Order: C-alpha cells, then sequence, then structure tokens
RNA sequence: AGUAGUAACAAGAGGCCUCUCUGCU
C-alpha cells in the first residue's frame, strides 16, 4: 500500500470546525472552497471607499506651543505637601562614628561599642516629645527605644525581644482578619467588599530638591570598595580599566554610596533575620564601615530597628519594622516633611567644638520579600551610572580616533574639559563638569531604587515618548502627532504621591521652558 | 530562590553532605571550637553532615592525593589557557 | 544650585542618554490579591469590541459565541474586531505572488518537520494547564498524566513514540462518552488516638480514579487558565495572560512552525532576528528606504504601536489564513494545520479564585469562588467590580468559567499575527496615488516608513495604512504612535537616531549566586558576564564591574573572603591559617580565600584550570584529590548541565563540588 | 496601626497545649 500518514478527524472536532467559520459560510467545506477556488482582487479599495471618513488619523503638526508642561495639578497650593516615605533616612542620617581596625564583627557588638562610645544618648531616660504622628503612641514608641537600647547592651549574644504590649502595639499584632466558611459569609448581609484605597494627590515639596542637592555632593568618607579583577592584558581591558578608574574615582566619595551601603547591609540583616527568626521580634541595628583619606576605618551607627512576627509564606506578605534613627535635623524647620514621624530630642553632640542637637526619629514601617531580596542588590545602582556613563563617551567617540575618558575629565592641548548643564542657580544656567554629571546620574539611579514602585515605571514609560518628541522638534525632523491629549493624560495619571514622579514633573517643566525658551535664538 | 536558599544555607552550620568512607573518618568533630561535622545516623542511608569550614579543613591539612596525570583529562581547557598565554 | 538632571539632555542626544528613562534599578511591581478582576475585565473588553458581530449560541458546549467577522463596519476611531475576508486573502495573495514558492516551502518544511518530531517537543517550554487536577503544572508532568491517563481510555498513540498518533489520539479523546483519569486526592482514613475525641482527621495522599462525561472532558479541554502579569515593567495597572493546556500545544507548535518558516524568508520581519543582527536590520531598512525616495519628496517614519492588538485579531481570520497558506499541500496537513484556530476560536477562559469579602467591625474574611460569584446581591460589591458582573452575566456558565470566543487573550500566534502585520504592509499604495509604504513589524512593535512628493502626501498615505488596517483588525495605537522625517525611529526599544543604534530595555541581570555550588556557581557567573557582553553588547568597563559586583556577593555568600584581609568567621579562621601556610599564594582558588584573576579575556576558562599551575603541590593534592568525600555518585546534570533561571559550564570534580541534603 | 495600591498581608493548621546558627577590604 501506499505509504502516507493519516489524520482523520472524529464527529466533535469537524462539528468545532463548521462553526468556526465566518459570518455569510455554512460549514467549513464552503469555505475551504471559496478561499481555494475565487480570486480576491480588489476588494481593498471598495473596501475603503464604503468605509466612513471619521475613521482617519486625524494627524496635527506639532509646535513649541502645543507641549503644554505635564501634571499642572502640582502647583496647586490645595494639595498637601508630599511627605518623606522612604525606609530610611538618606541626607539627615547621623551615624554616631567609633574608629576601629577595620575587622569585622556582629551587628549586635557594633551597636554595644559605639553606644558604649556615646554613652549619654544611651542613658537618655527622659525624653522631650518634639513631634507626634497622628494615629503614633509616644508612650509605647519611647519604651521601645528603652526596650531595644537595653537588649542592644546586656551582657549576652541575644537580641530577641519579649512581646511585651508596646512591642504587640507597635508590631501590628493580632490585626488580621479571621476567615469563615463562605456559607455564612453568602448568607450574611453586612459582608461586603471594600472599596479600594487609590493613592492621594500631592504637590510639590522642596525636600526632594535638597535631597538631590546634598546626596550629589562629595562628602569626607567613603563605604564603597569593589574587589580586584586580574592584570590588564587586552588593549579593551586598558580602555576599560581607564573607565573604572576615573569613574570610581568620582563616585566614591559621594554620599550617594555611603546611603547605598546602609540600605544594602541593612536589608541584608533584615532578610536574614525574617527567615531565622520567624516568631521573635528581634533588635536589628542600622550600621556601616566608612574609611576616610588616611585609611582609618570608622564604624557608623544609624539608628535600631524592631523587626515584626515574619511567617511569611508568600512573596508579598508583609513584615513590620519600627526604626529608630538618629539624625540633627531640627522636625519644625521643614514641618510638612514629617507626618509619618515621632521625633523626640535625645541629646547633643560634639562635631567640631560646637553643640549639635541629636532627635530620634521612630516610625512604624513595612517591607515584603521582595523589596528586601532587591535590596541586597542596590550595588545595581553602580552597573546602570556605569554603563550609562560609557553612552556619553563613545558619542565623543564618534569625533576622534582615541579613548576620549581623558579628553572629557581632564583633556590636553587638544581638547577641554567638557563643561556639563548641571543645574539652575538663580535662574541663569550653571556648567558643572563631568564628575558632576556622575554623580547626578548615579543619585538619579538610586532614587529609582528608594522611591520607586509601579507610579515610577508608568511615569517613566509614558513620558520616553514626549522626550523623544522634544528631540524631534530640537533637530528640526518635524513631527507629527495623533493623539496628544492621550499620551499628556497617560502621563498625569501616574503622578499621585511618589515624591520622585512629582519633582520628575517639576524638573520636566523647568528644562521643557529652557528648551523652548532656547528655541527663539 | 535558589540564591538565598544557599545563602541560609551558608549561614547554617551543617548544609553540605558527606560521603562516607575513611576519608570521612579523617575529619575530626571539631577543630579550634569550630565543630566541623556532625555525629549521627539516618533514617534510610545512615549518614552524617558537615560544614564547610570542614572542606577548607581537607584543603588545608587534608591527605595528599595522587594527580600524576590529571592533565591528561581537561585538556580542551588547558588548550585554552595555552591559546590564552601566548 | 539647584540640581536638575533632565539638563543632561541639553548637552547629550537624548537618545544617548535615554537609559534613565529606564528605571531598572526598582522594585518591578508585583499583584498581591486575585486576577479575577484582570481575567473579568480582559472579557469584557474582548466581548466589547466585537459586540456588534453575529451572537450565537455553539451546539456542542452550550457557551455564547460571537463573530465579528465579515461584520459591520467601523465608524469610529474606536478598537474593532470585524477584519474582511477579502482583504485578508488578498493581502496574503499579494504576500504570495510577490514572493513566488515561499508558501509550498514553508508548508513542506513544516510537514516535513512534522514527520520527525517526538513528543517530547512538548515539555520544552513553559507551565501547562492541567486538566486532571484544575491547575498549572510544568510540561512534563501535565504531559506524562495526560498520557497515563489516556491509557485507561484505550488511547495509545503515545505508546508508539510521534507527535501524529498523540495528536490523533487527542483529536480522537473528544468523542469519548466518558473519560477516567487519575487524580491525586487527599481523602481521609480515619485513625485512632488518646485524647478526649479519639480521632485525628487526616489527609493522606494516594490516587483516586474518577470520571467525567463527554461535555465537561471538552470544556475541560477548550479551558484556558488565566493569572496576573507578575513584574511587568513599564505599565502602571497590572493585567491578566492566559495559559493553555495540553490539548492544543501539538498543533501550536505546528501553526508557529509554519509561520516562522515564511517569517524567515520576510525582508521586513524584525522576529526571530537577534543579537546585532537587529541594528543592521534597522540600519538596512532605513538605507533601503532613503535608497527609494524620490528627488525633491520627503521620506516620514511613523513609530507605532497597537492598542488592543492580542484582543481583537480573531481566531476565525486566522483559520482563513493557515487554509490559504498550505494550499498546494496535501489534505492531511491541511486538516492538521486548522486545529489550532478551531481550539482557539472556542476558548472558555477560567475566572481564577473569586472576590473577598469583609466584614470590618466584626473582622471577619472570606473567599467567594468563581461558581458563587453570583450567589450574592451586587450591591455588595463596590461600583468597578458591580459594572463588572453585570457586564459579564452573558457570558457565565455555571461552571465558574466565563465564555470567550473572540480575541487571542494573551498570544500564542506571536508569529502568525507577524504574517498578517507583513501582509498589511505589503500593499504599499491605494488607488495608484503617490506614495509608498515599508517598514519592519516585530509582533506587537511596527515601524512605517513612506515615500511621498510632499508630507501631505505622507499623511494621506498614514491615513491610507491606518484605514487599510482597520480592515484586517489591525489596531493601531493614537496614543502611542507618533511621525517623524527619517533618520530618528524606535523598533522593539532600539532607537535609532542618524545612523546611531542605541540598543536598550534589557534590565541587566542579578550579578549574584545561582545558588548550585561553589565551582558551578563560578562558572555559570563568568558564563553569564561573558554572554552578556557578547550578545547584548555591554561595555568592557560595565563588564569589569560586572565582575567585581559578581565576585562581592560569591564573597559574602559562600563565607570565602581574602586571606590578608580582616573579616572574621568560621570559616575565615581555617581560611587565614590555609594563607598563613601557603607559599604560592595565587594559586589558591576564590571560594579557599585566595585572589581574584578573572578579567574580559579569561571569561571562558575554568578557574582551576585558569590557576592550575599556580597551585602548591600540596593543595593541589587535597583539592583535586581522587577519592574526595564530598563529590559523592557521578552525574551528567552535576559535571556540566545546570539552568539558568540553559546553559553548560566546566566544573572540575574537586572538593568544591559538594552538594547539600 | 502600618505597608501597599483597584487588593491582599497584618500567622496558619490541630487536640490551656504541639508543628511549620546571621560578621560585605
Amino acid at each position: 500500500v501506499e505509504k502516507g500518514i493519516d489524520f482523520k478527524l472524529g464527529q466533535t472536532i469537524s462539528r468545532l470546525r463548521d462553526i468556526s467559520v465566518p459570518a455569510g459560510f455554512s460549514n467549513f467545506e464552503g469555505m475551504r472552497s471559496y478561499i481555494d477556488n475565487i480570486d480576491p482582487k480588489g476588494a481593498i479599495e471598495r473596501n475603503l471607499a464604503r468605509m466612513s471618513p471619521l475613521v482617519s488619523v486625524t494627524p496635527k503638526k506639532l509646535t513649541w506651543e502645543d507641549l503644554r508642561p505635564i501634571g499642572p495639578h502640582i502647583y496647586n497650593h490645595e494639595l498637601p505637601e508630599v511627605p518623606y516615605n522612604a525606609f530610611l533616612l538618606m541626607s539627615d542620617e547621623l551615624g554616631l562614628a567609633n574608629m576601629t581596625e577595620g575587622k569585622s564583627k556582629k551587628p549586635k557588638t557594633l551597636a554595644k561599642e559605639c553606644l558604649e562610645k556615646y554613652s549619654t544618648l544611651r542613658d537618655q531616660t527622659d525624653p522631650i516629645l518634639i513631634m507626634k504622628s497622628e494615629k503614633a503612641n509616644e508612650n509605647f514608641l519611647w519604651k521601645l527605644w528603652r526596650d531595644c537600647v537595653n537588649t542592644i547592651s546586656n551582657e549576652e549574644m541575644s537580641n530577641e525581644l519579649q512581646k511585651t504590649n508596646y512591642a504587640k502595639w507597635a508590631t501590628g499584632d493580632g490585626l488580621t482578619y479571621q476567615k469563615i466558611m463562605k456559607e455564612v459569609a453568602i448568607d450574611d448581609e453586612t459582608m461586603c467588599q471594600e472599596e479600594p484605597k487609590i493613592p492621594n494627590k500631592c504637590r510639590v515639596a522642596a525636600w526632594v530638591q535638597t535631597e538631590m542637592n546634598l546626596l550629589s555632593t562629595l562628602t569626607s568618607k567613603r563605604a564603597l570598595d569593589l574587589p580586584e579583577i586580574g592584570p590588564d592584558v587586552a588593549p579593551v581591558e586598558h580602555v576599560g580599566s581607564e573607565r573604572r578608574k576615573y569613574f570610581v574615582n568620582e563616585i566614591n566619595y559621594c554620599k550617594a554610596s555611603t546611603v547605598m551601603m546602609k540600605y544594602v547591609l541593612f536589608h541584608t540583616s533584615l532578610l536574614n533575620e525574617s527567615n531565622a527568626s520567624m516568631g521573635k521580634y528581634k533588635v536589628i541595628p542600622i550600621t556601616n564601615r566608612v574609611v576616610n583619606e588616611k585609611g582609618e576605618s570608622f564604624d557608623m551607627l544609624y539608628g535600631l530597628a524592631v523587626k515584626g512576627q515574619s511567617h511569611l509564606r508568600g512573596d508579598t506578605d508583609v513584615v513590620t519594622v519600627v526604626t529608630f534613627e538618629f539624625s540633627s535635623t531640627d522636625p519644625r524647620v521643614d514641618s510638612g516633611k514629617w507626618p509619618k514621624y515621632t521625633v523626640f530630642r535625645i541629646g547633643s553632640l560634639f562635631v567640631s567644638g560646637r553643640e549639635k542637637s541629636v532627635y530620634l526619629y521612630c516610625r512604624v514601617n513595612g517591607t515584603n520579600k521582595i523589596q528586601m531580596k532587591w535590596g541586597m542588590e542596590a550595588r545595581r545602582c553602580l552597573l546602570q551610572s556605569m554603563q550609562q556613563m560609557e553612552a556619553i563617551v563613545e558619542q565623543e567617540s564618534s569625533i576622534q580616533g582615541y579613548d576620549m575618558t581623558k579628553a572629557c575629565f581632564k583633556g590636553d592641548r587638544v581638547n577641554s574639559p567638557k563643561t556639563f548643564s548641571i543645574g539652575t542657580q538663580e535662574g541663569k544656567l550653571v556648567k558643572g563638569s563631568f564628575g558632576k554629571a556622575l554623580r547626578v546620574i548615579f543619585t538619579k539611579c538610586l532614587m529609582h531604587y528608594v522611591f520607586g514602585n509601579a507610579q515610577l515605571e508608568g511615569f517613566s514609560a509614558e513620558s520616553r515618548r514626549l522626550l523623544l518628541l522634544i528631540q524631534a522638534l530640537k533637530d528640526r525632523k518635524g513631527p507629527w502627532v495623533f493623539d496628544l491629549e492621550g499620551m499628556y493624560s497617560g502621563i498625569e495619571e501616574c503622578i499621585s504621591n511618589n515624591p520622585w514622579v512629582i519633582q520628575s514633573a517639576y524638573w520636566f517643566n523647568e528644562w521643557l521652558g529652557f528648551e523652548k525658551e532656547g528655541s527663539k535664538v | 530562590n535558589p540564591s538565598l536558599r544557599m545563602k541560609w544555607a551558608m549561614c547554617s552550620n551543617f548544609p553540605l553532605a558527606l560521603t562516607k568512607g575513611d576519608m570521612a573518618n579523617r575529619i575530626p568533630l571539631e577543630y579550634k571550637g569550630i565543630q566541623l561535622k556532625t555525629n549521627a545516623e539516618d533514617i534510610g542511608t545512615k549518614g552524617q553532615m558537615c560544614s564547610i569550614a570542614a572542606v577548607t579543613w581537607w584543603n588545608t591539612y587534608g591527605p595528599i592525593g595522587d594527580t600524576e596525570g590529571f592533565e591528561r583529562v581537561y585538556e580542551s581547557f588547558f588548550l585554552r589557557k595555552m591559546r590564552l598565554d601566548n | 544650585m539647584n540640581i536638575n538632571p533632565y539638563f543632561l539632555f541639553i548637552d547629550v542626544p537624548i537618545q544617548a542618554a535615554i537609559s534613565t528613562t529606564f528605571p531598572y534599578t526598582g522594585v518591578p511591581p508585583y499583584s498581591h490579591g486575585t486576577g479575577t478582576g484582570y481575567t473579568i475585565d480582559t472579557v469584557i473588553r474582548t466581548h466589547e469590541y466585537s459586540n456588534k458581530g453575529k451572537q450565537y449560541i455553539s451546539d456542542v458546549t452550550g457557551c455564547t459565541m460571537v463573530d465579528p467577522t465579515n461584520g459591520p463596519l467601523p465608524e469610529d476611531n474606536e478598537p474593532s474586531a470585524y477584519a474582511q475576508l477579502d482583504c485578508v486573502l488578498e493581502a496574503l495573495d499579494r504576500m504570495d505572488e510577490e514572493h513566488p514558492g515561499l508558501f509550498q516551502a514553508a508548508s513542506q518544511n513544516a510537514m516535513e518537520t512534522l514527520m520527525v518530531t517526538t513528543v517530547d517537543k512538548l515539555t520544552q517550554g513553559r507551565q501547562t494547564f492541567d486538566w486532571t487536577v484544575c491547575r498549572n503544572q510544568p510540561a512534563a508532568t501535565a504531559l506524562n498524566t495526560t498520557i497515563t491517563s489516556f491509557r485507561l481510555n484505550d488511547l495509545n498513540g503515545a505508546d508508539k513514540g510521534g507527535l501524529i498518533p498523540f495528536c490523533q489520539d487527542i483529536i480522537d479523546s473528544l468523542d469519548r462518552p466518558e473519560m477516567t483519569f487519575f487524580s491525586v486526592k487527599n481523602i481521609k482514613k480515619k485513625l485512632p488516638a488518646k485524647n478526649r475525641k479519639g480521632f485525628l482527621i487526616k489527609r493522606i495522599p494516594m490516587k483516586v480514579k474518577d470520571k467525567i462525561t463527554k461535555v465537561e472532558y471538552i470544556k475541560r479541554a477548550l479551558s484556558l487558565n488565566t493569572m496576573t502579569k507578575d513584574a511587568e515593567r513599564g505599565k502602571l495597572k497590572r493585567r491578566a495572560i492566559a495559559t493553555a493546556g495540553i490539548q492544543i500545544r501539538g498543533f501550536v507548535l505546528v501553526v508557529e512552525n509554519l509561520a516562522k518558516n515564511i517569517c524567515e524568508n520576510l525582508e521586513q520581519s524584525g522576529l526571530p532576528v537577534g543579537g546585532n543582527e537587529k541594528k543592521a536590520k534597522l540600519s538596512n531598512a532605513v538605507a533601503k528606504m532613503l535608497s527609494n525616495c524620490p528627488p525633491g519628496g520627503i521620506s516620514m517614519t511613523v513609530t507605532g504601536d497597537n492598542t488592543k492588538w492580542n484582543e481583537c485579531l480573531n481566531p476565525r481570520i486566522f483559520l482563513a489564513m493557515t487554509e490559504r497558506i498550505t494550499r498546494d499541500s496535501p489534505i492531511w496537513f491541511r486538516d492538521f494545520c486548522s486545529i489550532a484556530p478551531v481550539l482557539f476560536s472556542n476558548k472558555i477562559a477560567r475566572l481564577g479564585k473569586g472576590f473577598m469579602i469583609t466584614s470590618k467591625t466584626k473582622r471577619l474574611k472570606a473567599q467567594i469562588p468563581c461558581p458563587d460569584l453570583f450567589s450574592i446581591p451586587l450591591e455588595r460589591y463596590n461600583e468597578e467590580t458591580r459594572a463588572k458582573l453585570k457586564k459579564l452575566k452573558p457570558f457565565f456558565n455555571e461552571e465558574g468559567t466565563a465564555s470567550l470566543s473572540p480575541g487571542m487573550m494573551m498570544g500564542m500566534f506571536n508569529m502568525l499575527s507577524t504574517v498578517l502585520g507583513v501582509a498589511a504592509l505589503g500593499i504599499k499604495n491605494i488607488g495608484n496615488k503617490e506614495y509608498l509604504w515599508d517598514g519592519l513589524q516585530s509582533s506587537d512593535d511596527f515601524a512605517l516608513f513612506v515615500n511621498a512628493k510632499d508630507e501631505e502626501t505622507c499623511m494621506e498615505g498614514i491615513n491610507d495604512f491606518y484605514r487599510t488596517c482597520k480592515l484586517l483588525g489591525i489596531n493601531m495605537s493614537k496614543k502611542k504612535s507618533y511621525c517623524n522625517e527619517t533618520g530618528m525611529f524606535e523598533f522593539t526599544s532600539m532607537f535609532y537616531r542618524d545612523g546611531f543604534v542605541s540598543n536598550f530595555a534589557m534590565e541587566l541581570p542579578s550579578f549574584g549566586v545561582a545558588g548550585v555550588n561553589e565551582s558551578a556557581d563560578m562558572a555559570i557567573g563568568m558564563t553569564i558576564i561573558k554572554n552578556n557582553m557578547i550578545n547584548n553588547g555591554m561595555g568592557p568597563a560595565t563588564a569589569q564591574t560586572a565582575i567585581q559586583l559578581f565576585i562581592a556577593d560569591y564573597r559574602y555568600t559562600y563565607k570565602c573572603h581574602r586571606g590578608d584581609s580582616k573579616v572574621e568567621g568560621k570559616r575565615m579562621k581555617i581560611i587565614k591559617e590555609l594563607w598563613e601556610n601557603t607559599k604560592g599564594r595565587d594559586g589558591l582558588l576564590v571560594a579557599d580565600g585566595g585572589p581574584n584573576i578573572y578579567n574580559l579575556r579569561n571569561l571562558h576558562i575554568p578557574e582551576i584550570v585558569l590557576k592550575y599551575n599556580l597551585m602548591d603541590p600540596e593543595y593541589k593534592g587535597r583539592l583535586l584529590h581522587p577519592q574526595n568525600p564530598f563529590v559523592g555518585h557521578l552525574s551528567i546534570e552535576g559535571i556540566k548541565e545546570a539552568d539558568i533561571t540553559k546553559m553548560d559550564y566546566d566544573a572540575v570534580s574537586g572538593t568544591h563540588s559538594w552538594r547539600t541534603k
């Protein structure tokens, strides 16, 4: 017999094939004979001729006048100032510094050695309440500070915390709802479905600008020291080693790298404690190790933290972290920044001969395993910076025929230091250097880590098309648009209460004003 | 997550699976205050567990084995290294 | 002096610094709760764009079906599913008559690959909806349970080995009057106790044999699991993805193979191209289109996106496509290549988990499942959910699943839709007017170049392309598309400006310990950096920083810092002792406390082979010991093969090749 | 409370009681 394959359909699949034809046919064989036999030529023109003229793109030519500012409700002075909702303090932190020889040690031990040196802040027992949150309990929060500062300073190895009434209040014990069978839920009339709580609508606060100002500058200490690689042999390794040794030499002493390492070490120890001890409340200190320009290692203690009951089965179950952090910033200077915090005044320090007041910011806070797991990997904030740096170098290498890293950084008799536009003092422009631009890029990556949720994702993805349209207007490519109100309304539903998204909208408006003003010249 | 699982395993005291023989009898039960391996029996396979400090104990003070002719086995990467070195 | 980051764009072009508009250092958004609301929304949106079509009732399943093909033309810029049949037939006929011999060659290649492959191809994929237990499973266990339950009803095609008898078993199982299967059930067995009650009601696992009817087997065969899309960057609000069963994978594989064989010989398809070939594809396309412009004429370029793209394509249009393509083919392959559109035109969405109703004063909560969704009055849901349920109600079947005729619902035909887009791009002109269009199409993304005498004729050609794609069910997003002159565009988030190509929207992966063992993770991490540097175009200094970040994470995870460092621990004591005892210290491994030597040129070499001629004889004796008690028994997976979640590393079986409990 | 953002966690399963060591030159 002939050696042909067999695939013969049943009855049910033939009926499902018979009822799967477009409109105008009866069975499958009529449709198959229609496609095989008849000729379709010339039908697209008739179908376009009988279609309505209201189906179109309606294209409009883009001008510099059709670009209104995005998000006009952030200048509205009846909305509240957007609060500070990051996990840890960034530009307001105060590390109690204790000089060591550089040996690593347990966190509990580090805090105990840092508090015995600064023994006037540890022995403070009578508080001075400066600021209180709306729903906080200042007596319970002060008793939790005393319980942490006594449990970190005893003469054992454990940092377990007893479940007292204030630790049960602060860690939120006994607040989940009990599940019931679905028959009792259906038969009961007072069991509705909860309306969702949408995020708020806040206006621009001035503290994000000072966060961007202060985390770009150079400090005196450095907490970043990446490990080694091999020697350099091939010339690609020479070019890469030159760009590395200039980028790291510019990024090392900035405040942002100190804040990045503080976040890395804290989320590491928090994840370790949440997986190791699910049932206990454990004291977790906020610490770091830092080094000045002579090689002297310091241990910085930034605060203490209480971890709740971490029985986190799914990846989005929340554990409660209560944070007590030292600072020197007066919380009554900028009152609209701290409604989430309870501040006490716990003492004084000598920075160089003068007294600085020392405040304690206390806050109930929370996190899930995905944010703690992505917290240990905040050193990716270097990579996205460094990669971006090379995209600014190689475009300069679209001009000449050698590695222009030294030319962009120092130059020679041919080149010059490429001044960048860095910011706006008093209204006029201000030009910085390449290292200052690298630190602004690194702080932008870091604040994408710190202040990043779905609002930042949606806002970035919907304003990138607007940035490409403005690039098209700068080049005089002459862009045409089809529905600009849709692009703008897709942008402006992402600006609710993220501080970085509101400040990005403000900065976008300022830069678009500069670009319009420089178009007329 | 296998990254965090390997992290929390290396935090644990005995995460490894030491096979039997006389070599698992050469490794002690402790060393300078570091308990290298435990000493117990299992339900089905009758085994023990050990630390990674025991692996470094093997690499520091373990017995010398025979490696007269190791380079004849994995010579692909040794040709890679021979191309790299010149 | 107020620092502004956007001022970076005053001295740098925006394409060169576009990677700061990718926030890839923050957390990708996850979805706590149920994806029942998002699935109900996707069902409503699918049935909303096609409600003006023919609505009827299936005489197989009883679900309410909706057919929009050859329906009325649109009258607004709202999305449409009314694809005319003669327009798709004319687009495919022009596509065949411009590339002669293409369709017959693609059909012959697809049949001569069908007559080769075996059922293990149905394991090299993704999760699979399991009809036995009504849940997602891996592909191997889903195929295994389907085979061992087909054996009870005398369906022995899979015992032969091929794919054609297995698909014959699939299309013959739909005619069984009763289907019996192995369902794992923890049916209780009563055990005594010494307590006040004396019984311990426990759940002992076993295997029982249950059976359903023919209609229930059909509705479980046509079913489609739904969930929420986790960790998707670039959108504010979440969305649902689907997942099909195992009764459909063997046909989807052949249809995808046929459309890939068409797309490989298409000169305007940016998929499945990959690497620096993509940057060459953009540059070649712009060069070929600027090599055809009229003198004194303008060449524009539309950078575009597709709105509701996999919700408005129909499976009946795909049935007509595969009936046209496989035309000069034998009858059995013409019936084989027309079964995946049949099973996709009758698909049934499963609605997920349900809705959690709470009582705030008594502090109680419960979860209403999908069958009992309409068992409570509708004024106990919130307004968004209440309008959703009022609009869902005519399509809900009483088993908790909702009918879903139109739409592709996630995209399983990511190549046949690409063929439809290229068929739309190949028309080039309507009514002898003075323009010509061309361009690239990548599944959902597309880029359209238009050459004409001025820019008014360019806009008229763009309008004709929009109105032409309305006739195919290809909806072009008017809010996410813009149009400029040639030399500045974007395709699959590869940006093109003045010949320069900026390749991005690839998040750099977790340069950290994978978790297999020490030598395995070192080899996997260095191969990750080398593959990123070859394919993704990662720079030299970026790759050296990635080496250093991986070395820091590696030394933290396995507690194996350098011997001349001040780090302390239970392992660093013996590590510092080893550093004290060693004469030649550069031969030590990273995990023994030695230094790092990896640079850009030796990422392909194993660590042991890289350092072998530098070790002390004692250290290589203890390291490369023959009877070392840490390895155990050998197998291929413990030597070379492990996944990245696949690669093949080179691990010399020394004492850093242990394994856990 | 808090995290979070269109919907969930703020322990669960059982007979007052049980089960689910952590050092970033």
